[PDB]
Order: structure tokens, then C-alpha cells, then sequence
């Protein structure tokens, strides 16, 4: 969609990987306000709505907290204190045409800024001067959209880049779906520390004879000390005790 | 509630608007350049003309908006260009003479012709047929039939055209509230609304008077020195007492003396400075030409160039079908599109024009982050003279021997200075009196204050006095030899040409001062000097958002067109010049004695 009409979807309930973004060899604005990108995965915050619209390459700066011009005054303002991501890459192979890419359309004149995280359809046209426009083309009227030009010929400058823009917030809403901890390496048979999913101990590995029911984490035997563990990524249940330890 | 927000909103409307339709006739004139056919001129101005139509619309609504209270200089500036009415004043009777005219000279100019009368073996064009006679013959009899084969054959048939342009071109400045049509090219130079800035229309004509009398005793020692060398190809042909013939002045109209060097070195015994064989024997190609060109930019300080540009232009002439003209010629399409038109050669002249065309490509990435209607140059003279300052640190030995082009064991006597400087004498100051000239008699055939018995009697009275020719036969007032020239036929400002001269030796001056050159200005270099190229491009990315004297006081501190750092660079050339001149018969007064 348009700048001026950039969607707002909410993505929860599914684990989004970060890391293939690292690797993807062609990212051009792959920058972070308020976070690192290292350290989004281990933690993360809900709220992971995604705005989806184009940017153009000259205005891609204009796109950042605490910076004001003409994109991020009355089109599509950022929060002071975004603690999110900016992602950028080039779509002149798809996203342009010869003789002008008319399709993305933009407000130019507003009567007053933009609240942050504000989206207006509205066919109000601007009020420059004190004598009201019926409608009818004036010199007051100005009607404020326009149509961006995008052609393969356009330089690199003007070039229209494929922008996503996500937002991580922590509210009062728990338990929500953070990114990509892909896996250590299993030991057996070997003291090693342990921190599964809301508990944590260490203790020697093995296998177990005792059954889970489908819809547990972890479990204990007496006094509330854990001894066994039943890991989601290998659906298999294991017994936990602490390593062998004594007085000489 | 203000005019002043007002005009910010309809700018900003505008800006965005004739960016969208000046590329694509940018685009489509580019496509003319590359591929001709027949269709192809149709597309061109199909789009051509609706961008033409599209500034009629948008001057009518400007013209809503009083001027006298926007305090405001950026936007009083776009305003008063957007304003401009052109043929928007005249009738529909007389809107139809500017189209019909202009393209009936244009085709006139066109038509080459060499063919001799009563006998009619075969002529070629322009380029192919016209140049050959005047740029490598010696002989005094074809070349006066030459001089006649174009001043007798083509200007014959403009004198009922051009008296006719002249007099309604002329009317309109009267309703463009200008004085004449020669006031209006005027108006590039003229600045309004600054506080002890501002420069007058009429001043111009006192500043470049004011700054020839010290380019006349350099003239003077010139003319002189080179009519002793003129004599040896034509011993009892021209007397040294006198003038000089007009088609003996390496051009057709002697605007450029480059093809005089040949004939008139000082001593050509040793070897000139000439790398052409150099190329050839390290297989440099059309690549690797522009490649040095841009390192040397990058070099300076100014960004380099982007990568739509080098799979994107053509260097070469490509195809065999193909017969689109490439002549150099810098391109501005917009919207961070920037290309450059030009044949490549292993030659002196293209390697420095690859420098020379680039400058142009380098001032108009400079001021893109202005608005489009603010998108140019100072003036006319800065956009010409900005894309020549590199050529002449281009062609300087050190930085031939820096790239290794020249010979690592290059000796730099005295001759080996005046054989290059003498080179940039023939090509700068000899052109210097030809552009003044031509100029002061289209601005006073503009004023009106010549009668139609009284072009030829007055112009060839003034081309003895002022440029020091003489006649080789005289001429009429049926004949029409002034405007056989290319720019005035075109409806080309030429006075742009004057100020590009005293521009590029003004920043030569001030670029050199800041590299903190140790030596004269014709040894120095700009590359290496990230200080000089901070300097330049201060002012390169102006634009027209500031005025033209605004930009000279950012680079030499002098608001005035300064002459001074001029005869500067030719003290070598001009204290051999005065000793060589001991014997001479140096300056001439009026002189009817060849041809009385
Ligand atoms: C401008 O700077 C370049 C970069 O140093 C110079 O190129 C060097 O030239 C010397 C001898 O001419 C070589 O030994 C170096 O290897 C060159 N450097 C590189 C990176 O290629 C160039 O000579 C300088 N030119 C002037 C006029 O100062
Ligand atoms: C170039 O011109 C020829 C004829 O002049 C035409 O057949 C051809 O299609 C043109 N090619 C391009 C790329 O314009
Ligand atoms: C004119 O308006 C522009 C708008 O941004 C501003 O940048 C500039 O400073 C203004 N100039 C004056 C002299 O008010
Ligand atoms: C342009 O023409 C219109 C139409 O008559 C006129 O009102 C306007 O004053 C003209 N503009 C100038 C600068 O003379
Ligand atoms: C221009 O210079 C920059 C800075 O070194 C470099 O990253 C870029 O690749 C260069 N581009 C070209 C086309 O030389
Ligand atoms: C230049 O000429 C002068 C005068 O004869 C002479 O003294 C000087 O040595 C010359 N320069 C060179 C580099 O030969």
C-alpha cells in the first residue's frame, strides 16, 4: 500500500526467525532504534505489528525517531523512543515501470502533524489561504496528492526502496512470542547446566523410563526439586539428578 | 491566511509535477540522441510539446500572486522565473512566426554546401565538407571562395528572415516590461531584492567594457606576434602593416584560432606535448578513459560518479544503422539520471573533453537537492565555465605525468610552457574579442539604434576596430555573414561565452590558492586537495537559490566579475610576447590598406 495507507497487522502466536535476515546478503537499511539485533532474540516484547509501505531512497533518513521533515510530519510520524527495527532493500526490479510507476500516491499538505502511529483516509483538501474551496480548483485550493514518478532509469537516489517497519513494545500483555533460539548441543551422562523454559538447575543427564503427559514442561519428585524434563523440540522425557558430589 | 504560505503550497505542487514531466521528455530527447528514426522525432516532441504546455498553464497561476510582500528569497526567485510569459504576450498571428522561423533557420543551417558554381562535381556536409577547407588548406584563393561558399550561398536567404525576427522578437520586452530583447538574455545576470547585492541589467554592459581594457594590450602583443607567422604560407598576400583577412583565423568565423598552432609554433624543433601514441601502445579503450577521469574527480573531493551511469550511457558509436549525431553534450534528465553523449577517440581532445563533459555531469548532481525551478547554474556562464576549470588542470604536465600518460623524463624549459600556453592562447584569448564583438552588435541591433542600411557598415567597422580583421572582400548590406554563426542562429545567448572565460580562471586562482601551490597557474593542479574541492563545491551545490555574486564571494571574495586572475596565467606567454614584439608594428588603427 501507499505511505498514506500503510496497513497495520498484528503478528503473535508463531515464532518469527530474525537470523535469516542477517545472512540475506541484500539488505541496504537492516538498522535498529532501542534495541540490538543480537539481543531481540533472546528477549522480546509483544505488540509485533508490522506497517508495510514504500519509501523513497532520498527520504529513507526521514524515517527515524526523533527526526522530523516532510515524510515524518504528514505522513507517517515515528514515536520518540520507537524501540523497534527499520528494514530497507531495493524493488526496482518489481516495484517500477517505464514512464512512471503511478500507483503510490502521498499527502503533501496537512493542517496539522500527524499523530505518531496515525493513519488518515480522508478527502479534505488543504486550506492554504482564508477563502474556502467549493471543490472547484482555486488558488487556495491545493489539492495535496500527488503521484511519485518511479522509472528503471531513475537513479539511485530517487530509487523506490521496498521499506517494512516493525515495532516491539512491552505492555501489560505476557506470555508472547520472541525469535529464533535454534539449539545447543546435547550432552548425556555429563554434569551441565540446564534452563528450559522457565526453570533452570544443574544436574546429569539421561535417559528415563517414566512417562509425561502431553501437555507438561518439566516435573518434581519431592520437596519441589526437579528431576526430570520433557523438551518440546525432541518430544522425549529425561531424568534429572544433581552430579555426583561428596566430602573427602 | 498569507500569500507567503500559499506560494510554498503551489511550489511544492509544481516541484513535484515538472519533475515527472521533465524526465520523460529528457528521456525521450535522449532516446533522439542515440536512435533516429523516423518515429523517433514525432515521440521526441510529442512529449517536447506537452512539457512546453504544461509551464503555459502553470505561468497564468503564478501570475495571481503580488510580488511585494514575499520576504522570502527562495521562493521570490522561483517565482519570478515561473512567471515568465515568453510567447505567451503575443497573438496568434504573431506566436505562429517563432516556430515557423526558428525551425526554417535551423534547416537552413543544415544544409552544407561546398559545391563550386558552374561546376558541380560533388560537396559534402558541415562536419565532413566545411572543416576540412578551413582547418588543414593554406591556399588563399579556394579559401576565399570558401569563405564565399557560406556567407554567399547560405546567408543570402536570411535577410528577409532574420530583419523579420528581429523586430518582433524586439517587441517583446515591452511586454515583458523589459527594454529590448538584448536587455532580456540581461536578466540571467541580474540580481533584485538584496540589500547592496544587487546587480543592475544596465551595469553589465559598463563591467564588460570595463574589463577590456586590459585584455586589449594582451590582445594587441597577440595580434601582432601572430601576423609575423601568418605571412610565411602567404608572402605578397596580406601586408604587415595592417589586419588580418578574416577566412585565415582558423575557423570560418575565427571564433576558435586552434588550427593556427600548426602554422605559427615558436620552435618546433623539439617535441610538442602530445600523448596520443601513448594510448595506443597500452591498448587504453573508451573504458578506461573515463575511469582515470574519475578518479581524478574523486581525487578533488567530489563524489564520484553513480552506477547507473556507466551500463547505462553509450561512449562509442554503436551499431552500423545508427547515425545519431554525438556531439559532446553534458546531460541533466532528472531524478538522479545523469548521462553523458559523446564519441570516444584515443586523441588529445577527447581525453580532455571526458574531463570536460564530466565537469558539467559533476555541477548538476550538485545542486539536486534543490527545487527543480532552482535546478541550474548561477547564471548562463557559470554552468559552461565550472565544466572547463578541469580541462585546464587536465591538460598541465604534472598531472599528465602523475597518471603516466607523458614520459616519466619530461624536461620543463621555458618553450615547453609557451608551446602549451600559446596552444591555450589561441583557443581562450583569441576568442575573447570575437565573443565581445558579436555580442555588442546583436545588443545594439536588439536596442534598435541601427538602421537596416547600417548593419554591414557598422559591423565590419567594428570587427577593424575592436577584433582587428580585414575585409577580404567587401560586403553589402544584402549579405548576411554575422548570422551564419551556429549560436546566433539557434537563439543561443552568447555573451555566456565572454564571462566563461573570466569565470574559469577566477576559481583557477582561488582552487590553486587553496591546493596551496607552490609555482605559476599554468604548473598547477587541482587533484590531491581535498581543501580545493570543499572550496568548489560549496558553491556547486547553490544553485540558483543564491545569486550569482553570493557564489564568487564563497570562492575569491570579489562580488564584481573579476578580470584580474586572467592575465595572470599568461605572464610567461605575455612578457615573451612584449620582447618578441620589439620591431613588430604592434597595435593597428583603423587599416583599409589591403583591400581599398
Ligand atoms: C595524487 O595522488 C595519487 C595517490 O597517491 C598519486 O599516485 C601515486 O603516484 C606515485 C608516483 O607517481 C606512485 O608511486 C604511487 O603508487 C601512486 N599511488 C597510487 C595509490 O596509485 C599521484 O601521483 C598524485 N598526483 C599528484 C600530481 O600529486
Ligand atoms: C535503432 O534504430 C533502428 C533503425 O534506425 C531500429 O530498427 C531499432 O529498433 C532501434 N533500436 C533501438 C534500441 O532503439
Ligand atoms: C525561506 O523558506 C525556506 C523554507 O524551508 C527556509 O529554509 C529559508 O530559510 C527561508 N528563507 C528566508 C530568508 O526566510
Ligand atoms: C502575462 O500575460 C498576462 C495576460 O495578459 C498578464 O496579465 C500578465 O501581466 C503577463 N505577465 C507579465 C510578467 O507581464
Ligand atoms: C564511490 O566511492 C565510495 C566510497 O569509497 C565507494 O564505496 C563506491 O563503491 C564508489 N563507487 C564507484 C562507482 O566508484
Ligand atoms: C629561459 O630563458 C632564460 C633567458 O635566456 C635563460 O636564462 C633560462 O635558463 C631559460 N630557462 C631554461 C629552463 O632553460
Amino acid at each position: 500500500a501507499s505511505v498514506y495507507a500503510w496497513n497495520r497487522k498484528r503478528i503473535s502466536n508463531c515464532v518469527a526467525d530474525y537470523s535469516v535476515l542477517y545472512n540475506s546478503a541484500s539488505f541496504s537499511t537492516f538498522k535498529c532504534y532501542g534495541v540490538s539485533p543480537t539481543k531481540l532474540n533472546d528477549l522480546c516484547f509483544t505488540n509485533v505489528y508490522a506497517d508495510s509501505f514504500v519509501i523513497r531512497g532520498d527520504e529513507v533518513r526521514q524515517i527515524a525517531p526523533g527526526q522530523t521533515g516532510k515524510i515524518a510530519d504528514y505522513n507517517y510520524k515515528l514515536p520518540d523512543d520507537f524501540t523497534g527495527c527499520v528494514i530497507a532493500w531495493n524493488s526496482n526490479n518489481l516495484d517500477s515501470k517505464v514512464g512512471g510507476n503511478y500507483n503510490y500516491l502521498y499527502r503533501l499538505f496537512r493542517k496539522s502533524n500527524l499523530k505518531p502511529f496515525e493513519r488518515d483516509i480522508s478527502t479534505e483538501i488543504y486550506q492554504a489561504g482564508s477563502t474556502p474551496c467549493n471543490g472547484v480548483e482555486g488558488f487556495n485550493c491545493y489539492f495535496p496528492l500527488q503521484s511519485y514518478g518511479f522509472q528503471p532509469t531513475n537513479g539511485v537516489g530517487y530509487q523506490p526502496y521496498r521499506v517494512v517497519v516493525l515495532s516491539f513494545e512491552l505492555l501489560h500483555a505476557p506470555a508472547t512470542v520472541c525469535g529464533p533460539k535454534k539449539s545447543t548441543n546435547l550432552v548425556k551422562n555429563k554434569c551441565v547446566n540446564f534452563n528450559f523454559n522457565g526453570l533452570t538447575g544443574t544436574g546429569v543427564l539421561t535417559e528415563s523410563n517414566k512417562k509425561f503427559l502431553p501437555f507438561q514442561q518439566f516435573g518434581r519428585d519431592i520437596a519441589d526439586t526437579t528431576d526430570a524434563v520433557r523438551d518440546p523440540q525432541t518430544l522425549e522425557i529425561l531424568d534429572i539428578t544433581p552430579c555426583s558430589f561428596g566430602g573427602v | 491566511s498569507t500569500i507567503e504560505e500559499q506560494a510554498k503550497t503551489f511550489l511544492d505542487k509544481f516541484n513535484h509535477e515538472a519533475e515527472d514531466l521533465f524526465y520523460q521528455s529528457s528521456l525521450a530527447s535522449w532516446n533522439y540522441n542515440t536512435n533516429i528514426t523516423e518515429e523517433n522525432v514525432q515521440n521526441m516532441n510529442n512529449a517536447g510539446d506537452k512539457w512546453s504546455a504544461f509551464l503555459k498553464e502553470q505561468s497564468t497561476l503564478a501570475q495571481m500572486y503580488p510580488l511585494q510582500e514575499i520576504q522570502n528569497l527562495t521562493v521570490k526567485l522561483q517565482l519570478q522565473a515561473l512567471q515568465q510569459n515568453g510567447s505567451s504576450v503575443l497573438s496568434e498571428d504573431k506566436s505562429k512566426r517563432l516556430n515557423t522561423i526558428l525551425n526554417t533557420m535551423s534547416t537552413i543551417y543544415s544544409t552544407g554546401k561546398v559545391c563550386n558554381p558552374d561546376n558541380p562535381q560533388e560537396c559534402l556536409l558541415l562536419e565532413p565538407g566545411l572543416n576540412e577547407i578551413m582547418a588543414n588548406s593554406l591556399d588563399y584563393n579556394e579559401r576565399l571562395w570558401a569563405w564565399e561558399s557560406w556567407r554567399s550561398e547560405v546567408g543570402k536567404q536570411l535577410r528577409p528572415l532574420y530583419e523579420e525576427y528581429v523586430v518582433l522578437k524586439n517587441e517583446m520586452a515591452r511586454a515583458n516590461h523589459y527594454e529590448d530583447y538584448g536587455d532580456y538574455w540581461r536578466g540571467d545576470y541580474e540580481v533584485n531584492g538584496v540589500d547592496g547585492y544587487d546587480y543592475s541589467r544596465g551595469q553589465l554592459i559598463e563591467d564588460v567594457e570595463h574589463t577590456f581594457e586590459e585584455i586589449k594590450p594582451l590582445y594587441e602583443h597577440l595580434h601582432a606576434y601572430v601576423r609575423a607567422k601568418l605571412m610565411n604560407a602567404y608572402p605578397s598576400y596580406i601586408s604587415p602593416i595592417g589586419c588580418l583577412p578574416a577566412h585565415l583565423l582558423g575557423d570560418m568565423w575565427g571564433r576558435f584560432w586552434t588550427n593556427l598552432y600548426s602554422l605559427t609554433v615558436p620552435f618546433g624543433q623539439k617535441p610538442n606535448i602530445d600523448v596520443t601514441d601513448a594510448m595506443v601502445d597500452q591498448a587504453w579503450d573508451a573504458q578506461r578513459i573515463f575511469k582515470e577521469a574519475e578518479k581524478f574527480f574523486v581525487s578533488v573531493g567530489l563524489p564520484n560518479m553513480t552506477q547507473g551511469f556507466w551500463e547505462n550511457s553509450m561512449l562509442t558509436d554503436p551499431g552500423n544503422v545508427q547515425k545519431a549525431v554525438c556531439h559532446p553534450t553534458a546531460w541533466d534528465l532528472g531524478k538522479g539520471d545523469f548521462r553523458i553523449l559523446m564519441c570516444t577517440k584515443v586523441t588529445m581532445d577527447d581525453f580532455l573533453t571526458a574531463h570536460h563533459e564530466m565537469g558539467h555531469i559533476q555541477y548538476d548532481m550538485a545542486y539536486a537537492a534543490q527545487p527543480f525551478l532552482l535546478r541550474n547554474g548561477a547564471n548562463e556562464g557559470f554552468h559552461e565555465a565550472v565544466g572547463e576549470i578541469m580541462s585546464l588542470s587536465a591538460a598541465t604536465p604534472k598531472h599528465l605525468k602523475s597518471i603516466g600518460l607523458l614520459s616519466p623524463d619530461f624536461q620543463e624549459d621555458n618553450e615547453t610552457e609557451i608551446n602549451f600556453l600559446l596552444k591555450q592562447a589561441l583557443t581562450i584569448v583569441g576568442t575573447l574579442p570575437f565573443t565581445y564583438m558579436l555580442e555588442k552588435w546583436r545588443w545594439m541591433v536588439f536596442k534598435g539604434e541601427i538602421p537596416k542600411d547600417q548593419w554591414m557598415k557598422k559591423w565590419w567597422e567594428m570587427k577593424r576596430e575592436i577584433v582587428g580583421v580585414v575585409e577580404p572582400v567587401p560586403h553589402d548590406e544584402t549579405y548576411c555573414d554575422p548570422a551564419s554563426l551556429f549560436h546566433v542562429s539557434n537563439d543561443y545567448s552568447f555573451i555566456r561565452y565572454y564571462t566563461r572565460t573570466l569565470y574559469q580562471f577566477q576559481f583557477q586562482e582561488a582552487l590553486c590558492q587553496a591546493a596551496k601551490h607552490e609555482g605559476p597557474l599554468h604548473k598547477c593542479d587541482i587533484s590531491n586537495s581535498t581543501e580545493a574541492g570543499q572550496k568548489l563545491f560549496n558553491m556547486l551545490r547553490l544553485g540558483k537559490s543564491e545569486p550569482w555574486t553570493l557564489a564568487l564571494e564563497n570562492v575569491v571574495g570579489a562580488k564584481n566579475m573579476n578580470v584580474r586572475p586572467l592575465l595572470n596565467y599568461f605572464e610567461p606567454l605575455f612578457t615573451w610576447l612584449k620582447d618578441q614584439n620589439k620591431n613588430s608594428f604592434v597595435g593597428w588603427s583603423t587599416d583599409w590598406s589591403p583591400y581599398a
